[PDB]
């Protein structure tokens, strides 16, 4: 077999974070949202099984699973933290997933709200036929 | 353009 | 839009050339053979439409086409020369073909036969679906 194939897929990870007009009861000062998606409204669900957001252990039910888009978690809290994100693929072969350690940072009041975007490129070398087709629908 | 003839030839190195 | 791919295929160009025991009537001193193939019996016919071997114009009917493997020409002659080889793809979009200028050299009586191999790599970026599947059957 003398052919080979590299498939690349572009993801966007990001988050928004806003100082709340008034803290919640529990002392939560900020609202935030974090997300994984395709650039330009592309559909990554073709090859993505699920996204797992691992929230800091201070949160109830810290392991947030999204089986369907939008792949995101919306929360309120008092501090940033490093938020492991696992993107699982619709394949049956390595790699089954990829992990990003997402820096979920807040700004203090006085500073503008956070709107952060992090671009990531995945490369799959010689995926199976099934998977290759899934990737290339995205 | 020319197809080549089907005349078989002995191998050689 | 999120996804993209690069398909690579390997070709082997080559030639054999042997001083004949006895010159032919026209004074041809050598037999030679030139070929295009895939490495290790791989089937390039899946994406190759035809190969055109452009023989020196000293040869009658110099432009020799093989639509089907083996993609080769066997000839007798007296002199090495540069032999343009055109590999046409079963493609519906640029590029439709690629050209190699193949150095078809002869060694003198006294030397062992020529047996030359030249490896070539083709890269197709974001081929059509039809073509991608052809390339990846190879
Ligand atoms: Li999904
Ligand atoms: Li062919």
């Amino acid at each position: 077999m003398a052919s080979s194939c590299a498939v690349q897929v572009k993801l966007e990870l990001g988050h928004r974070a806003q100082v709340r007009k008034k803290p919640t009861v529990e002392g939560f000062t900020h609202d935030w949202m974090v997300f994984v998606r395709g650039p330009e409204h592309s559909n990554i669900q073709h090859f993505v099984e699920k996204v797992v957001f691992h929230l800091h252990e201070s949160f109830p039910r810290p392991k947030r699973v999204c089986k369907d888009p939008p792949y995101k978690v919306e929360e309120s809290g008092y501090a940033g933290f490093i938020l492991p994100i696992e993107v699982y693929f619709k394949n049956k072969e390595e790699p089954r997933k990829v992990r990003f350690d997402y820096d979920l940072f807040l700004h203090l009041e006085g500073h503008p709200p956070v709107n952060h975007l992090r671009c990531e490129k995945l490369t799959f070398n010689n995926p199976t036929e099934d998977f290759r087709r899934k990737l290339l629908k995205a | 353009l020319t197809k080549p003839t089907l005349k078989r030839k002995k191998p050689f190195l």
